[PDB]
């Protein structure tokens, strides 16, 4: 008499298949790239160009002494 | 009865080709998708110390 098949308690799991978990798609893309990249250009032409202000000043005193 | 897996024409219009511009240029796949699915690292390694634990049997 003790068999096994219970009365109730069923699911079931799915047979399912998804998960889009997108994920910024379609040109919002590209955006963060672009404008990332021009801000590091931006940072240079104030510190290349400072530093060749630095540059000018090293051969500054190459050029004062040396008579 | 049937079911037609991997059965689908592309979208071919100005927009979507973006998501698959996007995806080869830039890799927004391979990183959100397959450097995620590895780190699931944090688990419990579920290891049994043989000399001194040990499984399950049956009667």
């Amino acid at each position: 008499k003790q068999d096994m098949p219970p009365v109730g308690g069923y699911g079931p799991i799915d047979y399912k298949r998804n998960l889009p978990r997108r994920g910024l798609s379609g040109y919002s893309m590209f955006a963060v790239g672009i404008g990332a990249l021009l801000f590091g250009y931006w940072s240079m032409m104030k510190w290349n160009r400072e530093r060749r202000r630095l540059q000018i000043e090293d051969f500054e005193a190459r050029i004062a002494l040396m008579p | 009865t049937y079911k037609y897996v991997n059965l689908r024409e592309p979208s071919m219009d100005m927009k979507s080709v973006t998501d698959r511009a996007a995806q080869t240029l830039l890799w927004t796949e391979l990183i959100r998708g397959l450097g995620m699915t590895l780190s699931y690292l944090f688990r419990e390694p579920a290891t049994i110390n043989y000399p001194f634990e040990k499984g399950p049997l049956s009667p």
